[PDB]
């Protein structure tokens, strides 16, 4: 199984640098070219460059927006791509994905077909800081099925990740899109269950800010 | 430095309909590669060398062109296919994607299921009071909440969030905040969440009372 795993991504400081990482497995990395394509939130895909495999000198193209401030490169021992972010702008700000570029073969069809979950870099000067969870629990069983949510509000930067009764409750779950305000993010999330397994089994969201280190769990209870 | 625009940016198919997606180029390309991305999750390739369907995309759908206009279609528009489409080319580098193409499918009106939730005593312990309204799983995407407190509109201080159309059931999602401080909260006595939808003359209400205990 073919697998590509970015990280590196977090929060850092305008005209500084980071540096992204992508760990592969599953096929012969030198034998591959890798790219990096990023997109900021809402807009489209960019292609920021590749680098290529052994046969080719592991040589590098690049994009026209970041020539000079970008560096590909990669640890073909233990088969990591990496990408290098030189005096970092807001326009920086994104999700940056490795990609499986061209191999020595015909396998077209394979041809940036393989992409890695992603990593959020996000840009600014403004300060972390850890989300406050908030329960929410309806004021007044008026129905056959009852909404319940989590209101995490505060914190800074992107992202959080929610989940509900360690994820073994995936159905009827709305996690909304962050909302920023004062340099400081706002988010929901919804559960539907029915009526009958609550309040009777249990319902509690799980909140992690990598960011911050900060994970908790909050029950629901009624009110 | 070919840069691609795809025409249209936004557009909504009716089942069954068929679509075609448009890519053209400030200058030639000897082919031209698409990708399907869905709401929270990569790029998937989907036509490739112009014409040659990827792993898994269905025969209702084909590419083609050459030049500098290329275009993608789908025969027969299914739900399965909603999505953010994309152009590629790699014939000349810098390779380049087009601007995207935003396809949401279109489907049986449906009225939101609003909840509304007064703030939780752990938040008010804190000296912060947020009242928050969920609309759920409705259609069109045009919808408009409004906060009414006491009667009265309120506007500053309402943050809101809208989903993108789920791969479930091709609904969509708002979440409405309204934070106040615990101080203005306490100065009323009734919280309402008012939403206006094509699915109901009237506005679709949910209200509760602030009461002590
Ligand atoms: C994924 C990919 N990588 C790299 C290259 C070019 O490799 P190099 O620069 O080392 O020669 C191509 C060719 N583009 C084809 C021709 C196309 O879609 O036009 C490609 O499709």
């Amino acid at each position: 199984e073919v697998k590509l795993q970015e990280s590196g991504g977090g929060l850092v400081q305008p005209g500084h640098s980071l540096r992204l990482s992508c760990a592969t497995s599953g096929f012969t990395f030198t034998d591959y070219y890798m790219s990096w394509v990023r997109q900021p939130p809402g807009k489209a895909l960019e292609w920021l460059g590749l680098i290529r495999n052994k046969a080719n000198g592991y040589t590098k193209e690049y994009s026209a927006s970041v020539k000079g401030r970008f560096t590909i490169s990669r640890d073909n021992s233990q088969s990591i791509l990496y990408l290098q972010m030189n005096a970092l702008r807001a326009e920086d700000s994104a999700t940056y994905y490795c990609v499986r570029d061209k191999g020595s073969y015909g396998n077209y069809e394979a041809w940036f077909a393989y992409w890695g979950q992603g990593t959020t870099v996000t840009v600014s000067s403004a300060k972390t800081t850890p989300p406050s969870v908030y329960p929410l629990a309806p004021g007044s069983q008026t129905n056959s099925m009852v909404t319940l949510g989590c209101l995490v509000k505060g914190y800074f930067p992107e992202p959080v990740t929610v989940t509900w009764n360690s994820g073994s409750l995936s159905s009827g779950v709305h996690t909304f899109p962050a909302v920023l305000q004062s340099d400081l993010y706002t988010l929901s999330s919804s559960v539907t269950v029915p009526s009958s397994p609550r309040p009777s089994e249990t319902v509690t969201c799980n909140v992690a800010h990598p960011a911050s280190s900060t994970k908790v769990d909050k029950k629901i209870v009624p009110r | 430095d070919i840069e691609l625009t795809q025409s249209p940016a936004i557009m909504a198919a009716s089942p069954g309909e068929k679509v075609t997606i448009t890519c053209s180029a400030t200058s030639g390309v000897n082919y031209m590669h698409w990708f399907q991305q869905k709401p929270g999750t990569s790029p998937k390739l989907w036509i490739y060398s112009t014409s040659n369907l990827a792993s898994a995309v269905p025969a209702r759908f084909s590419g083609s062109g050459s030049g500098t206009s290329y275009s993608l279609t789908i025969s027969r528009m299914e739900a399965e296919d909603a999505a953010t489409y994309y152009c590629q080319q790699r014939s000349t580098y810098p390779f380049t994607f087009g601007g995207g193409t935003k396809l949401e499918l279109k489907r049986a009106d449906a009225a939101p299921t609003v909840s509304i939730f007064p703030p939780s005593s752990e938040q008010l312990t804190s000296g912060g009071a947020s009242v928050v309204c969920f609309l759920n799983n409705f259609y069109p995407k045009d919808i408009n909440v409004k906060w009414k407190i006491d009667g009265s509109e309120r506007q500053n201080g309402v943050l809101n969030s809208w989903t993108d159309q789920d791969s479930k059931d091709s609904t969509y999602s708002m979440s409405s905040t309204l934070t106040l401080t615990k101080d203005e909260y306490e100065r009323h006595n009734s919280y309402t969440c008012e939403a206006t939808h094509k699915t109901s003359t009237s506005p679709i209400v949910k209200s509760f009372n602030r009461n002590e205990c």
